[PDB]
């Protein structure tokens, strides 16, 4: 499983570029796409959503027509084409698969993404309670977070996804649904929460845990994520 | 010694296996079981009706979180169901369409299949590709598969339609333990609660206990008067009941060595495709030839209720594990879910 | 070969040594179970539609 | 009187020479026949509509096209009394201007949609016999379903103009309720009814043509099953012929009669529009006869009419 | 209501269009039984053309499937039900098992049991002599009347293959509804294949009839 991204450098505002994804060690047209970008300083923001189906296209607000996400199912390929793109853009784009059915595991994982430069409401805010948080090996540490209105559905289950961003790498899936730990994920890492107040627990601290944990709600669109919580060693 | 010596120490045996049985037939269920109160009309509605499929269905499974279930048809595809949105979690191509059976792993990380072609097929649900694909193609049985069940992720029992019935590894995929007791076909399997026995039906009319470790015969029971074509164990693991083409239903007990009821019916001519229990064990819903399926109590011996929700065949029968609901499959290619 | 039946024979012996219990009392140790579960059944007691998982 | 009666003859519905006559024969042959027929037709069609309840598992597009023709059916024989009450009345229609509007668009309509449907059938049994691959490709529910829709729409709109004009025209007392008027012209309507009997009665002659010789070259001798549908295939187109052949007939007589004693001059061509009523009668004869000549030949029709 | 559970609605709903796909293709084709003791016979057959092996052959752009049963050497009762869908049963017996050990009255009974059976009430048969070339030098080596003693006629393989045709189609109780299509064949080149497409063909036939309400 490997997604290859290319399409960045730099460009004056205004401009227009189509960025590509190659697919490979998965079935693409299985698998829904989504795209996040990370601002140099701020953290990860949804961009758009491609189906399996190539329907129920959705954007972003801040993105909302001004880009466009296609699909090319028999090329394996993944396009995203930008048109009259911004100086608020200036982000690293990551492109991320989902698949959605029982017990799934969506965003489980993340493409290495692409630099791009220029030179020079009525959705769910993810206000991280922490910023930043100093850590030491063989402690333990809560992570907390809150959420405007309640992500527990009628079905019982809760939309909350945690990442981490280890320097130089891209964010990896822990929890998904606060009560699934993802392939491959340590048992050491465990979450809970009460609909509307969650904590992050993260038992024997290992020098690989240090990064930057994010958030994730998949209740209502636009995917929102939160402030993001550095963790020093 | 010659063959008629044998003979006739055979035959000294099964006069010894009468008297030792009939010595232990202290009562009879039904005088037994009249001090409790009849179960009384049992109504079920059809909450859910799955159409996927498009060829007749003859078998399913539940699966253990009492959500998801598969189910097998000669259309060539397995479908897992979710019993509560309808919606269809997966859809196996098969290679071959001939399949009348499948299982679902206790942790529902893997599914088996079989039927007329000899190889047993077991497929990765979780695979990180996100396409299911056979993991194993067990090829060792001469006869046509019958039945599978599940015994644990790495160990599956099948029986066959030789007089063979074969426990297979999923590490290495060979024959750890291969029974030979069955005279005839065999035709379904139900494995206990505890996991380390499990019953088998045959067409010779012998319902034969095996032990999954030791690999020999522990019991045999010759109740029936033809072929036992579905099996299953009691919720509590000492007894099971047995369906035959005879039109009659008998309940056997481990300890008792005897059957020691009879479910039968004037009306009801019909043979019997498939047999389950519920959670409690007190109704055992048991599939028939006829376009319904009954409900019998297991102590009284009377038709609790009868589900008429089916216009062909009811191959298979199965019951959540918390006996939240009936699955009842049919040749008419829907599936309807019970409750 | 006789080795055969001598496996059967054995198998058998091993039969005998059951310490069985009566059937009255076997019986009866189904019961008093399902006395203390009616309640826990929810096919032998009607389960509301609120809390039932199965409603439409 | 001018000219005697033909003064009142001459009626110019909206071009000239119409002349529906008065005081004929119709009265005593029409009325009991016209009931006759919607007994029958309205017993007939109802059972039909009864048992096609019954099996939606096996509704398909033959049963499709069949169900429509039997709803065309049902609603001539729901619009036949009206036109008994106008005959037992003679030409007097008591109701208004838009009951008889409706009256005449619902038979034109009818009759035309029920033409076209079994047509419809007797190509579908010829894809069936002669390619019977290719019948496969048609199977699907859906575009058979949309298929019968555009026929009614088809035959809807050939038929919709008969609703804008103001019909009731009155003659002495009695309000004229015809829309044959044979009028001076080869006014569209006419022309329409022989087209629906010429290319239909074609294309019927066609397909059986074709399904008698397949069946006759490869299967005939060997199973019974096999004559009867030959005999009752047979049966439909001489059903056809024989019944809707003759209004057809007297229709081409009226036209042929251009020069004189349809124009220009009566009261020696009274027999001519007295047999086409007759001959009208006839088709309503057909049309309640088309169920007991399609429905019933299926052996599966007299279990479900013994099991109801 | 639903928000993510519309995405799994969308995966069934494109996984029911597949199944649909699959299903038209798999009414398109027909499918054909194949039958008979011997597995010299039914090798011969397939090439004038581990329990179930499948033959997919194309001809006049209509796709056949041949089903083998033979190798599975289990009890029929219980398997038999799989195959009610047949178009047509095609069943090989061979002329001259009649002189070896009996085989022709072993043939006789599984023709009987099959044509017989209730779940092949409605399905044609097709019936092929395979050896008639080894036939011929049977006959004139050893008599018809071996195996039959009411026999009585002529010893020539005319008489002979027409009296075993015979005896063969009086077995078909259900007259009314069954159709056998028997035929000779031992090394026919392209003659073969096209009496099977015919026979397939007019139960085609039939079978749309029969839906139509013709029949
Ligand atoms: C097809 C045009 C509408 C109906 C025309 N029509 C008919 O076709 N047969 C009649 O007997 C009749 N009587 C009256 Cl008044 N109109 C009649």
């Amino acid at each position: 499983v490997q997604l290859v991204e290319s399409g960045g450098g730099l460009v004056q505002p205004g401009g227009s570029r189509k960025l590509s994804c190659s697919a490979s060690g998965f079935a693409f047209s299985s698998f829904g796409m989504h795209w996040v970008r990370q601002a140099p300083e701020k953290g990860l923001e949804w961009v758009a959503y491609i189906s399996s189906g190539s329907g129920t296209i959705y954007y972003a607000d801040t993105v909302k027509g001004r880009f466009t996400i296609s699909r090319d199912d028999p090329k394996n390929t993944l396009f995203l084409q930008m048109t009259s793109l911004r100086s608020e853009d200036t982000a690293m784009y990551y492109c991320v698969r989902s698949i959605y059915y029982y017990g799934s595991s969506p965003f489980d994982f993340w493409g290495q993404g692409t630099t791009l430069t220029v030179s020079a409401s009525a959705d769910i805010v993810m206000t991280q309670a922490t910023s930043s948080v100093p850590v030491t090996p063989g402690e333990s540490v809560s992570i907390s977070c809150r959420s405007s209105k309640s992500l527990l559905h009628s079905n019982g289950n809760t939309y909350l996804y945690w990442f981490l961003q280890r320097p130089g790498q891209s964010p990896q899936l822990l929890i998904y649904r606060m009560s699934n730990l993802a392939s491959g994920v340590p048992d050491r890492f465990s979450g809970s929460g009460s609909g509307t107040a969650f904590t992050l627990t993260i038992s024997r601290l290992e020098a690989e845990d240090v990064g930057v944990y994010y958030c994730m709600q998949h209740l209502e669109y636009p995917l929102t994520f939160g402030a993001g919580t550095k963790l020093e060693l | 010694s010659e063959l008629d010596q044998l003979r006739q120490e055979a035959e000294q045996l099964k006069n010894q296996i009468r008297d030792a049985r009939k010595a232990c037939a202290d009562a009879t269920l039904s005088q037994i079981t009249n001090n409790i109160d009849p179960v009384g009309r049992i109504q079920m509605r059809t909450r859910r009706t799955l159409r996927g499929h498009l060829a007749k269905i003859y078998a399913m499974h539940w699966g253990t979180d009492s959500r998801l279930l598969v189910s097998a048809s000669q259309d060539g595809k397995l479908i897992i169901w979710d019993s509560y949105t309808t919606n269809k979690v997966h859809a196996i191509p098969l290679r071959s369409s001939w399949v009348m059976t499948c299982a679902y792993a206790p942790s529902g990380n893997y599914v088996a299949c079989g039927g007329l072609d000899n190889i047993c097929s077991i497929y990765n649900l979780k695979t990180r590709e996100g396409n299911v694909r056979v993991s194993r193609e067990l090829a060792g049985h001469t006869g046509y598969l019958s039945c599978c069940r599940f015994l644990d992720d790495n160990q599956i029992v099948t029986s066959s339609g030789d007089t063979t019935c074969a426990l297979w590894d999923i590490e290495t995929g060979q024959q750890t333990t291969t029974f030979t007791g069955h005279t005839g076909d065999v035709m379904s399997l139900s494995l206990a609660p505890d996991t380390r026995l499990f019953v088998s039906g045959a067409c010779d009319a012998s319902a034969k206990l095996w032990d999954v470790r030791e690999g020999m015969c522990r019991q045999t029971f010759t109740g029936h008067e033809s072929d036992i074509n579905a099996i299953c164990f009691f919720p509590n693991g000492n007894a099971f009941a047995t369906g035959s083409d005879d039109a009659t239903c008998r309940l056997f007990d481990l300890r008792a060595d005897q059957e020691l009821m009879t479910y039968s019916h004037d009306n009801i001519i019909c043979g019997i495709t498939s047999v389950s229990f519920s959670k409690s064990g007190r109704l055992l819903l048991a599939g028939y030839d006829d376009f319904n399926c009954n409900v019998w109590d297991a102590l009284k011996a009377d038709r609790a209720g009868v589900l008429a929700g089916h216009d062909n065949r009811v191959s298979c029968l199965g019951v959540t594990d918390d006996g939240m609901a009936v699955a009842t499959g049919s040749w008419d290619s829907f599936l309807k879910i019970w409750n | 070969s006789i080795a055969q039946a001598r496996k059967l024979v054995e198998q058998l012996k091993m039969e005998a040594n059951i310490d069985r219990i009566k059937v009255s009392k076997a019986a009866a140790d189904l019961m008093a179970y399902c006395e203390a579960h009616a309640k826990e059944d929810p096919l032998l007691t009607p389960v509301p539609a609120s809390e039932n998982p199965f409603r439409e | 009187m001018n000219r005697h009666h033909l003064q009142d003859h001459f009626l110019e519905i909206d071009k000239k020479n119409c002349c529906v006559f008065r005081d004929d024969f119709i009265v005593k042959v029409l009325p009991p026949v016209l009931g006759l027929e919607f007994i029958f037709g309205l017993l007939g069609n109802g059972l039909a509509l009864w048992i096609f309840c019954f099996h939606l598992k096996s509704w398909k597009s033959s049963r499709i096209f069949l169900f429509n023709l039997a709803v065309a059916d049902f609603l001539l024989i729901i619009c036949l009394p009206f036109l008994m009450d106008n005959y037992v009345r003679r030409w007097d229609w008591k109701f208004g201007d838009i009951p008889c509007r409706l009256m005449l668009f619902m038979l034109a309509m009818n009759r035309q949609g029920s033409i076209i449907f079994l047509t419809v059938v007797a190509v579908d049994r010829y894809f069936r016999v002669v390619h019977p691959h290719h019948a496969l490709n048609k199977i699907s529910n859906r575009t058979a379903a949309i298929i019968s829709c555009l026929l009614w729409g088809i035959t809807i709109g050939l038929t919709v103009h008969l609703l804008k004009k103001k019909m009731p025209i009155q003659n002495g007392g009695a309000n004229l309720c015809s829309s044959f008027s044979i009028c001076h012209t080869f006014q569209w309507h006419e022309a329409m009814f022989l087209l629906e009997f010429f290319l239909p009665l074609g294309i019927i002659l066609f397909c059986s043509a074709r399904i008698i010789w397949s069946l006759r070259q490869r299967q005939m001798d060997r199973h019974a099953k096999i004559k009867r549908a030959i005999t009752f295939i047979m049966v439909v187109a001489i059903v056809f012929v024989i019944c809707f052949l003759p209004s057809v007939v007297v229709r081409i007589r009226i036209f042929w009669l251009l020069h004189t004693s349809g124009t220009q001059n009566c009261e020696v061509y009274r027999s001519v529009d007295l047999a086409f009523f007759i001959t009208l009668s006839f088709t309503y004869m057909n049309s309640m006869l088309d169920p007991v000549v399609y429905y019933f030949s299926s052996p599966s029709f007299p279990n479900f009419f013994s099991t109801l | 209501l639903s928000a993510e559970d519309k995405a799994a609605v969308e995966r069934s709903k494109m996984i029911d269009r597949n199944l649909r796909e699959d299903g038209e293709k798999a009414a398109r084709e027909v499918k054909l039984l194949l039958l008979g003791a011997g597995e010299s016979g039914k090798n011969t057959i397939v090439k004038q053309m581990t329990g179930i092996v499948e033959t997919h052959f194309t001809f006049k752009d209509l796709h056949f499937k041949m089903f083998d049963v033979g190798a599975q050497r289990s009890e029929r009762k219980k398997w038999i039900h799989c195959f009610e869908g047949v178009t047509a049963i095609i069943f090989c017996v061979a002329l001259s098992d009649y002189d070896l050990v009996n085989r022709m009255h072993a043939s006789m009974k599984l023709f009987d049991s099959i044509c017989n059976n209730k779940w092949f009430t409605d399905t044609s048969i097709i019936l092929f002599l395979n050896k008639k070339d080894l036939f011929e030098e049977k006959i004139k080596k050893s008599p018809l009347t071996i195996c039959y003693p009411e026999y009585a006629g002529s010893n020539t393989y005319e008489e002979a293959a027409a009296y075993i045709q015979c005896q063969f189609e009086d077995l078909n109780k259900r007259k009314d509804t069954k159709e056998i299509y028997t035929h000779f064949t031992c090394s026919t080149d392209t003659k073969n294949v096209q009496f099977v497409f015919d026979a397939v063909t007019d139960v085609i036939i039939k079978n749309n009839l029969k839906d139509c309400g013709l029949f």
